[PDB]
């Protein structure tokens, strides 16, 4: 037989000639019946032809084909929290995907491959059925029933052969404490075989430090409890005996640092063997040789375990590299900010021997940078010299955009709103933009704030802040305390060290007031102003163009730009007045941020946030009441309304405010509340002492897609604001705050939420100790 | 509301509540917290009408086989160890031979409690827990452990004769692979899916025969750990592989007479020429001894988590882990009686002993049944 | 968006929504073209259109993925010069594409990561197709791109001139001269190395660079 | 000026006194490079002038530097061990 | 929805890159010879026949 025409009955990925070429008998080649069967298998060797029926019209071949190709979709059903793409990936481990050859044989290969995966999920009561659903002209949907019944659970690890400790104290020193003996309380358990893999060396490292160099885990028998749930394990171990580290005999290339390498391995001979200390002491040598330039130091300890006295003998084999490994360095991930911004954030320079932590401190400086999401590098050895490593600092930059909002219910009332947005160095410009402002009837506030933090080479933080508060506090007119405040604030930072950086600035505080509030602490500073404005009336205006000089300095040794976990930061900032001011005063403050990790996983770190402030006149004046300090609200003592903690002024017995809202906006005025009302809100202390005691807390029930910058954060908030300029005959039958014995107290949790608009903090705090004129807002809403 | 937070699997519990020979109790005397949540081979035994029963919480009784009153009582709650406390926790069943209640523990001890008081007349350790009830013969206590070790402990005073590893399972699985003495040879299964007869008197391999699959690269039973423990009625070793796959094979060579490598067999007894066997459907089926020729089967038992089919009061008796005792017709699979005497599910087999039907569930410890 | 029609109807609606410019819909035709029906006679032109329509949807690495698809589908094609352009044309827009340019913020001191890769492809054009319609603009890419790649590592060579790492000046300045001793930045990094030796008391080696300034800055 | 508190900058690629004594005028580049490795600066311009040049900034007044050039010929054989300190 | 998608045929909007930047060359003096372009920096110069700008058809 010799074929004159091959009949092609449906191929759909293999071409007409490409099928024909896979036929060992081509059109014109002679047909053998063995070639026909060879046409069957070799078109079965197409990997796309489900069935191949090679016949012939005498010789003229009739190759009737069924087709495997494109699986046009794959459907999952019963695809529970074990994700269907992972169920697709064991299906991809079955060689199956969308747009693929469907051999309809690998159905159970998907299934039993997933059922074996379902075993290694953590379940065993979990099955799966794959369903073929045909789509146009060869195509198929792969529907997939997943019959997942229930999961397995680790119940109790029976560690037999334990002759040094007890099993339960190991389980305590794997994870556990007690459960209500009128003492501490613990949690729950589930199965995974890698937790089994982890605790067995937590078993061994519990042996490796207490002696026990011939501790060995002999065997392990997981109980197949016949339920597919009960995971008990019968583990055979053997402590061998206690062992001692009885001597260090370090040898090899100690690179001329032999005493130092011996000093890291200064041990007690006969001390119970701590193999965990030994490998540490190897790493002590490695960073020693690393900081000595030897980027690749071999250090090989060897405990010659002397069972005859139940000791070990530490041979160490050390071998360092060469010094000048940091030949040059590279910088990647600087597509948005330049190299020299990231390049100046380093302590490791090229043309040097390796300081092993100079790479790391600069990476910690890059961790202290804040224009990042990741800090990484590629410290790659350029081959060709033992003085040759490229450190390719590849990092991921900032996630930008942040918003803050307040509402005055505009366009359903008077057009009233609070704005505010932060650009977080938009596009890595080295221009951090955060701009806010608000327009109500009460105020029409304007503000500007941006800086190039490095605008000149010495770290010129080119920050000019602007403000124009067209603030009136309008009830109907300029009757209750207008203040049109306007001007600028240009401030500059300069690094005095690598973790110490100074600050200095100037303020132009031009205020335009009218009909000020008919009260003591308002007029008392204005009595210190050289004015004597009307006690019983809001008819009193004020124009101050204050020329003020600002200053400060910061400490910065604390980890991360957007989720730190360890270290300390001090942030000095204050102000003072100069000639040309319309008032002579100072105002000094400081902020601190010190992180003490109780958990060494740093899921629980002490975060102490406290605020201090003091200010008075420079002689013959006061610090203004509008610069007197406050607390409450979103402050370090939250659970309050805003401006609750502080001194409480007294309205003079007042008449119309040049317009009194009738039995509204009460200032001891003519309509209501008259005859020496007391200003119940915190009008301000010229001194301040407040604190907030926060903690890192992990979120063990939250999808950690975003928890890298999400910090649930408990607190116990407490403090005072008090005026050292406070009167006490003016405030005789009124709140006196001349002393900081006004220690408020609240407690609760802060909920920092990483949005694409930045971290969003929210609080609930119940104030359980308060002082005069405090107000309480437990449902505390912050940004 | 609160119901909507959980997830389930399926069984079909108690078809055919039957009382045609209406079952009652012979007595009920519950030992304590018995067979437990471990892979357990502890089961009640009834000897001398002095019911040497034990739990896993230490307590070993001798109840009396009329009312279950304590003829003696002890506790294997040892007061020290590497769990800081050592109860009974028995990886072997109750073997009473002589003045010795031999029980193998998950404390790795095979005791031998003196049947007059229950005091440990000897105890000797085995390699970890046992896959096996103590099999006491030839001066030996035959234990096949979870480490696969056919061990031989001196049944009179306690002394290891030969600890011989034969068939440890593929992934250290569990299931009974108890060393049965047949033709002088210890015949062991193995939850590697195999079976082997081995000269018991030193632990010398007569043959080893892989029958069929175990867990590991061919994922099989953890709903019911299949006893590969061979019931060797005569020189055809009758056994199962660990995937349930039944076999009948030579005792001196392991040459297969016939084998069901189709076996979903959970429990299995050779009832004459009719091998009565609990499948994974928890159906009882009478295959032949010269084939898998179904002489009869059962549909009245279906998804029950059964025990082994035993005989008592003229009916095929089988309890289940739903705690329902059943009295099957010894022929074609029909109930005659059915009994819930359990406060539990009967994990252990109905011990049709002393003219009674002794049982002990995990917390439904010792009841005893007549009809 | 993705149709399950016959592919030439999908191809008819493909070349519509390309010339309609419906790249949200045009790609979903061309994807339904070559993925569902991987036997298109236009599946080179579809994958030509895919590199096009991905780039026309500004899907730059997906144009590059369709490039590598077209590298895999048609490595025998007259429009791999297209590919070698659209490779770098991705890697032009893959490298620096921020909105920061209107306000006077540089992006060439920013990394030339894919501008290196664009220089590769626009050289791989003018190597692999030194003749094509795409080869002239790629030659127009390269001599311009070497100067963009000048100003990054010049800002590195100036950085060690800032650092006082004067060995690392010379390792960067000659590192520029090992990279591009034809850009104006290399003439002007040349005094930094001339400074660098001079600060390291290698005034003679510095005055060697002064004669190098006497030649190379000319 | 009068600064008292500053960041401080080192720059290695030096040679120790051991490193000078390992090598000699007449020794090859390689016999130098077996004990010292490469310098982090040489002369591409001119011959093999291997610059192990240390620098350091210890403060406002004064500077720390060890400039050492290892001038090898066209054959790479050492012709100068130019020890030169700061200033 | 304000999110849209449309872009037609051209080389990228840097038409400065149709102009191939004037490179101020560096000839080494004698005895002071420096290395040359290495790495990616290799320009087989062919502005021999070929389209720039919009004329470069991509399809």
């Amino acid at each position: 037989f010799v074929v004159k025409d091959i009949h092609f009955e449906g191929l759909q990925r293999v071409a007409v000639g490409a099928a024909l070429l896979s036929m060992p008998v081509r059109t014109g080649d002679t047909v053998n019946d063995e070639d026909i069967s060879n046409t069957i298998r070799a078109l079965f060797a197409t990997g796309n032809f489900e069935d191949v029926r090679v016949l012939r019209d005498g010789d003229t071949l009739l190759v009737q084909v069924k087709e495997r190709p494109t699986i046009a979709s794959i459907t999952f059903s019963g695809n529970k929290s074990v994700k269907d793409d992972m169920l697709k990936q064991n299906l991809e481990a079955s060689g199956v995907r969308v747009g693929e050859s469907l051999d309809r044989t690998t159905i159970a290969d998907i299934e039993k491959g997933l059922e074996d995966f379902y075993y290694s999920v953590g379940k065993y009561s979990a099955s799966v059925k794959a369903v073929v659903t045909p789509l146009p002209r060869n195509r198929v949907d792969l529907k997939l029933v997943f019959q997942e019944g229930v999961s397995a659970e680790i119940q109790q690890i029976n560690i037999v052969g334990n002759h040094a400790f007890t099993t339960d104290e190991l389980i305590s020193h794997f994870q556990l404490r007690d459960e209500v003996p009128w003492w501490n309380v613990v949690g729950d358990r589930k199965y995974q075989k890698q937790k089994l893999a982890g605790d067995l060396e937590t078993l061994r490292s519990y042996y490796l430090d207490r002696g026990y160099a011939r501790f060995n885990i002999d065997s392990t028998q997981v109980s197949l409890t016949p339920d597919k749930k009960g995971i008990y394990v019968t583990v055979n171990i053997t402590e061998g005996d206690q062992y001692k580290l009885s001597g260090v005999e370090v040898s090899g290339n100690l690179a001329g640092h032999s005493a130092e390498i011996e000093q890291l391995t200064k041990i007690e001979p006969g001390e119970l063997y701590n193999g965990t200390k030994v490998t540490k002491m190897e790493d002590d040598i490695k960073k020693l040789l690393g900081r000595y330039g030897y980027a690749y130091p071999r250090v090989q300890s060897m405990p010659e375990i002397n069972d005859a006295d139940k000791t070990v003998k530490l041979r160490v084999n050390v071998d360092a590299g060469n010094r000048f490994y940091v030949r040059k360095i590279r910088f990647e991930g600087n597509d948005t900010s330049k190299d020299a911004v990231l390049r100046r954030e380093m302590r490791q320079m090229e043309g040097a021997w390796l300081g092993s932590d100079l790479v790391d401190q600069g990476k910690e400086r890059l961790n202290r940078l804040g224009f990042f999401e990741t800090v990484d590098t590629d410290t790659q050895r350029v081959p060709g010299s033992p003085d040759q490593v490229d450190v390719v600092y590849k990092v991921k930059e900032r996630n930008t955009g942040s918003f803050n909002f307040g509402i005055g219910y505009g366009t359903e009332s008077g057009v009233s709103f609070q704005a505010g947005v932060q650009q977080d160095n938009w596009l890595g410009t080295g221009y951090a933009v955060g701009i806010n402002g608000t327009k109500n009837d009460y105020q029409t506030y304007a503000e500007l704030s941006v800086t190039n933090p490095y605008f000149t080479v010495d770290g010129v933080s080119l920050g000019g802040r602007l403000f124009y508060n067209d603030f009136q506090a309008d009830d109907a007119d300029l009757s209750d305390y207008t203040n049109k405040s306007y001007g600028t604030d240009v401030t500059l930072g300069f690094p005095i060290n690598e973790y110490n950086s100074l600050r200095a600035g100037l303020g132009y505080v031009h205020n335009s007031l009218s009909n000020m509030q008919p009260q003591v602490a308002m007029w008392r500073y204005l009595y210190s102003m050289g004015e004597h404005p009307s006690t019983s009336d809001q008819d009193n205006s004020f124009k101050t163009d204050d020329f003020t000089f600002n200053y400060g300095w910061t400490y910065n040794k604390l980890d991360r730009g957007y989720f730190p976990t360890d270290g300390s930061r001090v942030n000095l900032t204050g102000k003072v007045t100069i000639p040309g001011s319309d008032n002579e005063y100072y105002k000094v403050t400081l902020d601190t941020a010190t992180y003490v990790p109780i958990d060494d996983d740093h899921k629980w770190v002490v975060l102490g946030r406290t605020r201090w402030g003091y200010g008075d006149g420079l002689g013959g004046k006061e610090m203004p009441f509008y610069e007197n300090f406050y607390a409450g609200g979103s402050s370090t003592v939250r659970g309050f309304q805003s401006n609750t903690i502080g001194p409480k002024a007294v309205y003079f017995p007042h008449q119309a405010s040049n317009y009194d809202p009738d039995y509204d906006y009460e200032c001891a005025t003519q309509d209501g509340a008259k005859d020496l009302c007391k200003s119940d809100d915190a009008v301000g202390g010229n001194a301040m002492a407040v604190a907030s005691l926060e903690f890192i807390t992990p979120t063990p029930f939250i999808s950690d897609k975003y928890a890298n910058s999400v910090r649930t954060s408990f607190f116990w908030d407490m403090g005072t604001v008090w005026d050292t300029n406070w009167d006490s005959s003016q405030y005789s039958g009124y709140p006196d705050y001349s002393d900081p014995s006004n220690i408020r107290m609240s407690a609760g949790i802060a909920l920092q939420w990483m949005s694409p608009l930045g971290p969003l903090v929210f609080s609930y705090a119940q104030p359980f100790k308060k002082y005069d004129g405090d107000k309480a807002e437990q449902f505390q809403f912050n940004i | 509301l609160f119901n909507s937070e959980e997830d389930v699997v399926k069984m079909s519990p108690l078809p055919t509540v039957e009382n045609q020979f209406t079952p009652t109790t012979a007595w009920s005397t519950s030992v304590g917290s018995g067979i437990g949540n471990f892979y357990s081979n502890l089961h009640p035994a009834l000897a001398d009408n002095v019911v040497y029963a034990a739990d896993r919480a230490g307590l070993v009784k001798a109840l009396n086989a009329d009312d279950g009153k304590e003829i003696w009582s002890v506790s294997l709650a040892e007061k020290d160890g590497w769990f800081s406390k050592e109860p009974a926790l028995l990886s072997g069943g109750v073997t009473v031979s002589g003045g010795h209640v031999y029980i193998g523990s998950e404390k790795a001890q095979v005791y031998a409690l003196n049947t007059s008081d229950g005091t440990v007349a000897w105890q000797t350790k085995v390699a970890g827990e046992a896959l096996s009830r103590p099999v006491v013969s030839d001066g030996l206590v035959l234990i096949h452990t979870s480490n696969g070790q056919l061990q031989a402990l001196n049944e009179a005073d306690g002394a290891v004769k030969w600890t011989v590893n034969l068939d440890m399972p593929s992934l250290s699985l569990r299931g009974e692979s108890a060393p049965t003495t047949a033709f002088g040879a210890a015949v062991v299964g193995g939850d590697n899916g195999r079976v082997s007869a081995v000269l018991m008197e030193q632990g010398q391999m007569i043959w080893q025969q892989r029958i069929s699959q175990a867990t590991g690269s061919t994922e099989i039973d953890r709903l019911s750990d299949v006893d590969t423990t061979p019931v060797v009625v005569n020189g055809v070793v009758f056994a199962l592989a660990y995937n349930g796959n039944l076999t009948a094979l030579d005792l001196r060579s392991g040459q297969i007479m016939w084998k069901r490598e189709l076996g979903s067999v959970n429990d299995f007894i050779v009832d004459g020429n009719r091998i009565y066997l609990v499948d994974q459907n928890d159906r009882v089926m009478a295959l032949t001894i010269d084939g898998g020729v179904t002489l009869w089967t059962q549909s009245d038992l279906l998804h029950r988590l059964l025990t082994s089919p035993v005989l008592y009061n003229g009916n095929l008796v089988v309890g289940d882990s739903e705690g329902y005792l059943h009295w099957i017709n010894v022929e074609d699979g029909r109930f005659v009686a059915q009994q819930k005497v359990d406060s539990s599910g009967f994990q252990t087999e109905p011990v049709a002993a002393d003219g009674k039907l002794l049982i002990q569930a995990k917390d439904g410890t010792v009841y005893s049944i007549t009809r | 968006e993705v149709p399950d029609n016959p592919p030439n109807e999908i191809y008819a609606t493909a070349q519509q929504k390309l010339q309609d410019g419906n790249w949200r819909q045009a790609i979903t035709q061309l994807e339904a073209l070559d993925n569902r029906y991987p036997f298109g006679p236009y599946s080179q032109q579809v994958q030509l259109d895919l590199i096009y329509a991905y780039y026309k949807n500004a899907d730059l690495p997906l144009a590059q993925a369709a490039i590598d698809r077209f590298i895999r589908l048609n490595p025998t094609h007259p429009n791999i010069d297209y590919v070698m352009y659209m490779r770098g044309l991705t890697n032009m827009a893959l490298d620096d594409s921020a909105l920061q340019g209107f306000f006077g913020v540089d992006r060439s001191d920013r990394d030339p990561q894919h501008a290196r890769a664009a220089f590769s492809d626009f050289s791989k054009l003018v190597r692999g197709y030194p003749n094509s319609q795409y080869t002239t603009d790629a030659t127009k890419r390269l001599v311009f791109l070497k100067d963009r790649l000048a100003k990054y590592e010049y800002s590195v060579a100036e950085y060690y001139t800032e650092r006082g790492a004067w060995v690392a000046v010379v390792n960067r300045v000659e590192g520029m001269l090992r990279d591009y001793p034809d850009t104006q930045a290399t003439r002007d990094a040349l005094p930094l190395m001339e400074n660098a030796y001079r600060q390291m008391q290698m005034n003679a080696q510095a005055e060697k660079v002064a004669k190098i300034i006497a030649a190379n800055s000319s | 000026e009068r600064v008292v508190y500053r960041p401080d900058i080192n720059q290695g690629n030096y040679l120790t006194a051991n490193d000078v004594s390992k090598i000699r005028v007449g020794m090859t580049q390689q016999q130098v490079a077996y004990a010292l490795g490469t310098p982090l600066m040489s002369d591409p311009f001119g011959t093999n002038t291997w610059f192990y040049v240390f620098r350091q900034q210890p403060g406002h007044e004064g500077v720390t530097q060890q400039t050492l050039t290892l001038t090898f010929n066209s054959s790479g054989v050492l012709t100068n061990i130019d020890n030169k300190p700061a200033l | 929805c304000s999110s849209d998608s449309r872009y037609k045929r051209q080389v990228s909007g840097d038409e400065a890159y149709l102009e191939a930047a004037p490179l101020a060359e560096l000839h080494a003096p004698a005895g002071m010879i420096l290395p040359v372009t290495s790495g990616d920096y290799a320009i087989p110069v062919t502005n021999g026949s070929g389209a720039v700008g919009k004329a470069l058809d991509i399809r």
